[PDB]
């Protein structure tokens, strides 16, 4: 039917119109404190008002942190822009690991652009260039202007064309009766298709055959589009969407990651500040999310402490599973979660507790529903014993290979016999562990 | 009805002509 | 074709009930580990869940690759099995989440549906017209069967595709619409007046009749890593044959994502998941396993199998040893199968079969010596002999393998354990880890 | 006889229906409840909206990248279109550091300083280095001694256009490679050859996996021309802008001539064709879907994009194989026009609310569009179904055949706790 | 313009000062630290009289006092026209440049040439166009009728300017900008006609207009290098440019200043964790200040008698001696409780959020006894706890439930001591199980 | 004619582009022949079409040595490869040389 994927049981934070976390609901069980903590956080991103505010989630491994990480990402909608990313990612053999952060954190602010579009349209009904007097010159071109028509509904116009443009009409490979569509904003033209005011049934090139558009040929037209920074940086550093010959060879060449400098963003923010005063624009900003931060090094983390500082900055959320550790690229310096002390100053941290049997138990309940699976009241007592003596997660994958050995005996119900079948096939860490430690040869 | 087929323009161009006992090849 | 190390080895050998046979598809033993890898079997065949993490550990010489090839074999046509080892991350133009993050997306197929439209019959006049410096090209085609006849309009494609395996007005061809591909089958006018410039002895086939144009449906099963790089940039489709794909941007991943989910819901394509198996797991580093524990977690996971043959070692990035060499998130949440070593008639019977395989033929006594230094030595080496006792054999001109035969072949190859012995008797001879060498034999 | 329809939704209706839930900040329970009961209902009435068609909230158009531009716009026997493409984004650049760093003048020593290292420091010059000319002649095997100093100072791309394969002499130090001669034999090669097939793996490979009917997935965001620079009060500095932008040896390349102009030109003038301009070096795309970034609204998406039309264009067939007369019904207007306008693209014969005697006397008509005596009625459909008994009872009492309604209702939304 | 929504610094609008360089005790956003607030305005006007070149400036002290305040305060009161680029001690360490050439572009970014110009520019209202054309177009004549609000003209054009006048459709009403020199015009907008909207233009309609630019080095290093143009500047790839363009560039600058058409603006380079560079770093730092063409060096560090990179030893600062031998060094010092209560209520002022006396009283004892920052952080984040239960201004209960959410350094620590088996130590041994 | 080619070379002519008109190749055939990571889609599709036009009666193939020597200098990452890249169909002989005795490998240091 559907697909789930140790997630997607898990609707949002769960939370009153008071703030007070109920205690199952949202497909959240327990976590009540970070549940609240992180709806608080919530409340701060969508009052859309301060800049460069960091938390970190600290807990043990399986307790809920990359869960209370989606549900973040689902209170705050579609609409506001979510970037999750792995510590690993960061380092990049195209660029230096400080300008891939700082993507990241230009990638995580959106903007609602309301834009004006002019479109001339409609099926072609001539096309005739005019030569130029000497082509062989050295200088200038060997056409001098394309007369177009253009026929639409209740509608006929007659286009004269430069050069430039009608090299895009024929790299579209256009044709006496095509319907066509020109946007005068960048010159790019799309060849919709072959009208159908002729026969159909003679082609051999899989054609789509589409109606005389509406309206006059002549367009003014509202286009909302949802964009962000990052997309303006790269799309002005790597320039194409011109016909001049830069652009138009800029999509040809290889994409390469480069450095983009600070006068370049420099430059986009005036412009997205000159659009937001004229009433087009609207800045929507979002949530980075780094899990494992641990991977990061001590560079990385010098430079969070001054990307926070920024005024364009976002909430930042990173995670982590690290006791009283040393610091990757130092040798002697030893910090709570593996964050530097410095970085630490400047975050607030949110605790998040282990379990109990009952917890766990439902826990199962909710993965065995959303799984479509059905498990006997013994069954489900054996398994949440096994969850408490080897770890949750191994009680959870457990499940589907029980599913598996429940349908090969033609069976739907889960039973304990299943259970223990399962347990002998598949072994958890601990045994594991126990027969490597008791083995001949580095078994 | 039946619909008109697509007008067919080739002004300018050479020529291919493929038949059962004669091709020819028209140039300029 | 050539004969490989798991050449013999054609499925699980498993029951309707997933209970295994003794002897059956080439895999003799190894009970739980089969009856597990079924029960993995059935998980990939179901397509309901995504991101499992599966761990074959045992010592040496077991059968962890033997069950990977089994899952593979039992695995079926169309279904992606991704086979990679530990050390292809390490590139020096892709990162190693970007090399990851490309061999998950290489195990998930999309079955995409088309409806095409094939023509065949007899080329009855065709007309080109070209430009004069050739770039531009229409033209028209006049093709007919036995009842019908209809005059079509040809593009710069058609044109190409009719000019190379050139038709000559008379001969039959079939075209496909959807895959762009003319196809000749043959000639049936026999033109009198024909100026051989070339030596065609072409087919005589016959007319067909009925139809022209016929629909069909067709079935393809595309990556979506291919898709990823057909969408990546302008020449995309070369990038997937030359490797030149460096680091994918992210907003490529989302829209190829979106669009997938899409062509889903209009029934045009499906999602079929399949097997990545990562074998020597213990060759990654650490920010490897990092990523790969928060890449189980995605929809578009595939089933991750690792095959580690490592005790408690050391943690390839970090100072600290672990069990299996991975660290204890990973070990988390992965489910673990622990392969055993074998008896004297399961080493008889893989040397019977492997012998079976090569064409080669034992006697008894032979299949007692092989079976009596396959338990003292080593199995990989008593199955290794066996061509080389098959070419001394051959040697003396009968064909059938003796005691004589791979006695010489145990006396002229070497095992490992007499090679240790012969070395540490002669540490002189060899160089040292020190550099030290004496070369003179006095 | 009373049969409900369930279907799951959309991505995009998913999409907005989230939007909308996050929109008002966590009080569904009270828009279930007043909702469920009948300010707030301009609050229900967006997700109803939602719930019925996509459309209604946002309707969709083209989807094209955004355009980074700032170019000649109307403010509203021909008309003229002219390129005017620029960027917002301008670098401003004082006239002195053009003309003494850039331009010739009396005070400076560009020209000069470029002759000196151009011309007479060249090593490939033959008026002073005859003997490296000639051995690198015997060395290549170019037919010219002045080839390397022509090679030498021209630059990559006009090197690459002009590029003409001409005779080398035999007698020299330059071979062919395998890989070359392997290339050279398959050039116009037909099938069923052996070599061809072995080195025609990737054309292969392109018809095999259906490759030119398949669709663009990934289109661009944002799309920028290059950042104009500015110097005011000059006119050179915009004739040397022009010409490096519109460069007219690699536009005329990227590009391809007419055809009745090539005609013109070769016979009307007389022309040669090998001094024609070099044209069509653009690179093809894989499909014609690949050429643009510019997708136009299909009526295949429209129908799927609403899980109630697509079950409603499901049922339709069912019943007009069985040749029944179907009711129609609806809350709003704007519902009424879509499906008017759905209907006149499938070309189904409907008529929309002197017209109740037309619809009993002509059976040919199929599907009547009504809102909240037709005796001729066989199935009554409830698009936006109510379960008030007051307005159900009179609408099934204007409904000798078999009478079956049908209830179009959606999986996980406020209908399906109505 | 200039977007932006609430940072750290944003309350601190430059050094509190008065005619006699003298710290004010609030002033500007500034509070406390009255030396270094001297010494700071003392290096503002070095930096302003612009006389000495090449001269750097340590500022050292305990983490969480004034630093990146006092480097905000220089940058705000030297204002704009004046180069200022702030540069992090790990932006250097780059895939495509050196070490040495990334601290060059650094060093020459903020050094700036001073240019005046002059161009005449028409600007006015469009009141009629007439244009007239052949059969074939071949040639066109035209007349513009342009006025301002006290005068009308009307102009006879040529071919190309009605070519200019085409492309771009201008129609009557629109105010329109021409260059004649460059053939260059920008619609300004529309007029007040409604039947984006801008003024018409007031006075003469030809106007000459003194345009003020100001060039750094580095761009006309990166446009007289031919290797590649003007977009290097913004898409970053400028790839080790030779150093015999540099003097010429220098000596270029040196001759257009001996003229009189040009004349050196210098600024101020501030590098931030000064100490995450290399020994080859400093090196080049030592040499690279002893320039004419070289800027003010203001280095910030926490970090005391730690390892130097690259080295293997430890020095004060971070730094090696050689390099603090070069330097003169400000010292920022702990805060005490009133100045504490002073940044808060300046941060709370700036973020619009209303306290109450107990409240602040609250914020500033915790404050005192873990950190200004997270007193700062929590006086954002009580705000919404406060909106949570409908009032305006936040009370004690806000801040202890802000408290007792959000942790702080100790009892983090405290709680990961408390309970070790359950996270994961540097010899990766953890216990996720709760039993056994 | 018998013309006798290895597999890399069928592998190296297959994975560039053909003889073309595009800017891209003759921008690239001026330019440092740069080697590149060949997939191993390339590789199945050559060894499919070999093997088709070898059951066929037309080719031949003829498997061949490699041989490597002092593999004590080869790292243990490209020892793991030979262990994956033995286990192939299309695979030749390989012989390898050494003239160490107990030696730690190189890119271990316990071993
Ligand atoms: N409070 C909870 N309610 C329901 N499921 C949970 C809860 N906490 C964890 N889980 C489940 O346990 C698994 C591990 O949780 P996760 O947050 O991914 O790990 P970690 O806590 O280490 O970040 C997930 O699959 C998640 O579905
Ligand atoms: N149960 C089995 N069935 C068939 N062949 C086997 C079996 N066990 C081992 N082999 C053979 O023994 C060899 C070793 O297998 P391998 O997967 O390398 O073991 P390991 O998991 O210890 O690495 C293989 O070549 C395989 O052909
Ligand atoms: N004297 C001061 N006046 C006003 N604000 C201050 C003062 N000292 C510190 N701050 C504020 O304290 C916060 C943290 O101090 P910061 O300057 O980042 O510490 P450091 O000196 O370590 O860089 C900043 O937001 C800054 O605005």
């Amino acid at each position: 039917v559907t697909r789930t994927a140790a997630h997607t049981h898990i609707k949002g934070l769960g939370l009153d119109e008071s703030g007070v976390a109920k205690r199952v609901e949202g497909g959240f069980v327990g976590q009540i404190e970070a549940r609240e903590a992180c709806g608080v956080i919530v409340d701060l991103i969508k009052a859309k008002k301060m800049s460069g505010r960091a938390i970190l989630l600290a807990g043990g491994p399986s307790t809920g942190k990359t869960a209370l990480a989606l549900a973040i990402s689902q209170e705050l909608g579609p609409k506001v822009p979510f970037c999750p990313l792995v510590g690993s990612e960061l380092y990049s053999v195209e660029v230096k690991k400080t300008e891939t952060l700082m993507e990241n954190f230009r990638r995580a602010i959106g903007l609602r652009i309301k834009e004006t579009k002019e479109v001339y349209e409609g099926e072609v009904t001539e096309l005739t260039p005019e030569d130029a007097e000497n082509p062989l010159g050295g200088y200038g071109k060997t056409i001098s202007h394309v007369i177009v028509g253009l026929k639409s509904a209740k509608g006929t116009k007659t286009l004269r064309l430069d050069p430039t443009i009608y090299e895009s009409i024929q790299r579209e490979k256009v044709s006496i009766g095509d319907v066509i569509y020109i946007e005068a904003n960048t010159g790019a033209v799309k060849r919709v298709g072959r009208s159908d005011a002729y026969a159909t049934e003679f082609d051999l090139e899989t054609e789509e055959y589409v109606p005389l558009p509406k309206g006059e040929v002549h367009k003014k037209k509202e286009i909302v589009q949802d964009v962000t920074l990052h997309d303006l940086d790269v799309a002005n550093a790597r320039p194409q969407g011109g016909q001049d010959v830069i652009s138009m060879m800029g999509q040809l060449l290889k994409p390469k990651k480069t450095e983009i400098t600070e006068k370049l963003r420099q430059e986009v923010n005036k412009v997205v500040a000159k659009y937001i005063d004229q009433g087009v624009a609207e800045l929507i900003p979002g949530v980075l999310f780094i899990d494992e931060v641990n991977m990061l090094d001590i560079e990385i983390f010098t430079y969070l402490n001054k990307a926070l500082e920024s005024n364009i900055a976002p909430v930042v959320v990173l995670a982590s599973n690290r006791g009283m550790t040393t610091v990757r690229g130092t040798e002697d310096v030893i910090s709570p979660h593996g964050v530097p002390p410095d970085l630490i100053d400047r975050l607030l941290i949110v605790r998040t507790l282990p379990y109990d049997k009952d917890e766990i138990r439902t826990i199962i309940e909710r993965r065995a529903t959303v799984e479509r699976l059905q498990v006997e009241s013994s069954a489900l007592d054996l398994l949440a014993t096994m969850g408490t003596e080897t770890s949750l997660r191994y009680a959870l994958q457990l499940l589907a290979p029980c599913g598996i050995l429940a349908q090969t005996s033609n069976r739907k119900e889960i039973v304990v016999n299943d259970v223990n079948e399962a347990k002998l096939l598949f072994l958890d860490a601990k045994r594991s562990t126990k027969i490597l430690e008791t083995s001949a040869n580095y078994l | 009805f039946v619909k008109p087929r697509r007008p067919y323009n080739s002004e300018g161009m050479t020529r291919i002509l493929r038949r059962y006992e004669e091709d020819l090849f028209c140039t300029f | 074709s050539l004969i490989a190390a798991h050449s013999h080895i054609t499925g699980l050998g498993l029951d309707e009930n997933l209970q295994p046979r003794p002897t059956s598809e080439g895999m003799v033993g190894q009970l739980q580990a089969r009856r597990a890898a079924g029960v993995i079997l059935k998980m990939v065949q179901n397509g309901t869940i995504a991101g499992r993490a599966v761990l074959v550990a045992g010592p040496p010489s077991t059968g962890k690759t033997a069950l990977a090839m089994g899952v593979s074999q039992s695995l079926g046509k169309d279904v992606p099995f991704t086979a990679i080892a530990g050390s292809e991350i390490f590139s020096l133009e892709l990162s190693k989440t970007e090399a990851l993050t490309q061999a998950f997306r290489k195990s998930i197929g999309i079955k995409i549906k088309e409806e095409t439209e094939l023509i065949e019959g007899e080329v009855v006049e065709i007309q080109i017209d070209r430009s004069i410096t050739g770039g531009h090209k229409q033209g028209k085609l006049t093709i007919k069967t036995t009842d019908m006849e209809t005059i079509y309009e040809l593009g710069n494609k058609m044109i190409d595709g009719l000019t190379k395996e050139k038709v000559l007005a008379g001969d039959v061809i079939s075209i496909d619409k959807a895959s762009g591909k003319i196809t000749k089958l043959g000639r049936s006018f026999a033109r009198s007046r024909d100026y051989d410039a070339m030596g065609a002895d072409t087919r005589f086939v016959q007319c067909p009749e009925g139809e022209l144009q016929k629909r069909k449906t067709v079935v393809h099963t595309v990556s979506l890593h291919e898709i990823d790089v057909i969408n990546s940039r302008t020449q995309g489709f070369l990038a997937l044959f030359t490797g030149d794909t460096g680091e994918i941007r992210s907003e490529v991943r989302d829209q190829i994502n979106t669009k997938v989910a899409e062509w889903k819901e209009e029934g045009k394509a499906e999602i079929v998941p399949g097997v990545l198996f990562i074998d020597e797991v213990h060759m990654l580093d650490i920010e490897c396993f990092s990523f790969i524990n928060r890449a189980l977690e995605d929809e578009f996971a595939p089933i991750v199998m690792m095959a580690t043959n490592r005790g408690v070692s050391k943690t390839r990035g970090t100072n600290y040893k672990s069990p299996h060499g991975l660290p204890l998130d990973l070990l988390d949440r992965s489910i673990i199968i622990t392969t055993k070593s074998y008896n004297e008639q399961e080493i008889k019977t893989i040397l019977s079969i492997r012998a079976q395989e090569e064409e080669v033929e034992l006697s008894s006594d032979a299949l007692d010596l092989l079976t009596k230094t396959g338990v003292e030595t080593s199995l990989r080496y008593s199955s290794n002999l066996i061509s080389v006792a098959q070419q001394i054999a051959m040697k003396r001109k009968n064909n059938t393998v003796e005691v004589e035969d791979v006695k010489r072949a145990y006396l002229l190859f070497l095992d490992s354990a007499r090679s240790v012995k012969y070395v540490q008797e002669n540490e002189s001879q060899y160089i040292d880890d020190q550099g030290n060498v004496q070369i003179s034999i006095a | 006889i009373e049969i409900d329809v369930l279907c799951d939704l959309t991505q995009r209706q998913a999409k907005l229906y989230q939007v909308l839930k996050s929109q008002i900040s966590t009080n569904y329970d009270a828009i279930e409840n007043a909702a469920t009961n009948d300010n707030l209902i301009n609050a229900v009435m967006q997700f109803r909206k939602v719930c019925n068609h996509p459309d209604l909230f946002e309707r969709a158009d083209v989807d094209s990248p955004f355009s980074f531009t700032t170019f000649g716009k109307t403010t509203s026997k021909f008309t003229d279109l002219i390129y005017s493409s620029r960027n917002p984004i301008k670098y401003s650049l004082p006239r002195l550091i053009y003309e003494d760093l850039i331009l010739p003048n009396y005070n400076n020593d560009v020209d000069i300083a470029n002759k000196l290292k151009n011309v007479k420091f060249n090593i490939f010059n033959p008026s002073t280095n005859y003997e490296l000319c000639l051995f690198l002649s015997k060395l290549t095997g170019e037919p010219s001694l002045n080839e390397f100093f022509r090679v030498s100072t021209t630059p990559l791309l006009k090197r690459v256009i002009e590029r003409t394969n001409g005779p080398k002499n035999t007698d020299s130090l330059s071979f062919k490679t395998i890989t070359q001669e392997l290339l050279e034999v398959t050039r116009n090669a037909p099938s069923e050859g052996v070599m061809a097939s072995l080195l025609n793996v990737e054309k292969h490979a392109y018809e095999r996996e259906y490759l030119n009917c398949i669709q663009r997935g990934y289109h661009p965001n944002v799309s920028a021309p290059p950042v104009t620079i500015e110097v005011l009060g000059s006119s050179h500095v915009t004739n040397s802008i022009n010409n490096e932008l519109f460069d007219p040896l690699i536009s005329q390349a990227l590009s391809d001539i007419p055809a009745i102009t090539q005609y013109n030109m070769h016979v009307k003038k007389g022309i040669p064709v090998e001094d024609f301009p070099k044209t069509g070096l653009f690179p093809e795309p894989l499909n014609k879907n690949f050429s643009s970034n510019i997708s136009m609204p299909s009526m295949d998406r429209f129908i799927t994009e609403s899980a109630k039309l697509r079950k409603l264009d499901e049922l339709l067939v069912k019943l007009k194989s069985e040749g029944h007369r179907v009711l129609i019904y609806f809350q709003m207007t704007k519902m009424m026009d879509l499906m008017e306008e759905y209907l006149t693209y499938r070309q189904y014969n409907h008529i929309r609310l002197d017209l109740v005697h037309d619809w009993q006397t002509n059976p040919e008509i199929f599907v009547f569009l009504l809102s909240t005596n037709l005796t001729a009625a066989d199935t009554v459909i409830f698009y936006d179904s109510d379960w008030n008994p007051t307005i159900d009872s009179q609408a099934m009492d204007r409904a000798t055949r078999q009478v079956t309604v049908y209830r179009l209702l959606v999986r996980g939304t406020i209908e399906e706790r109505m």
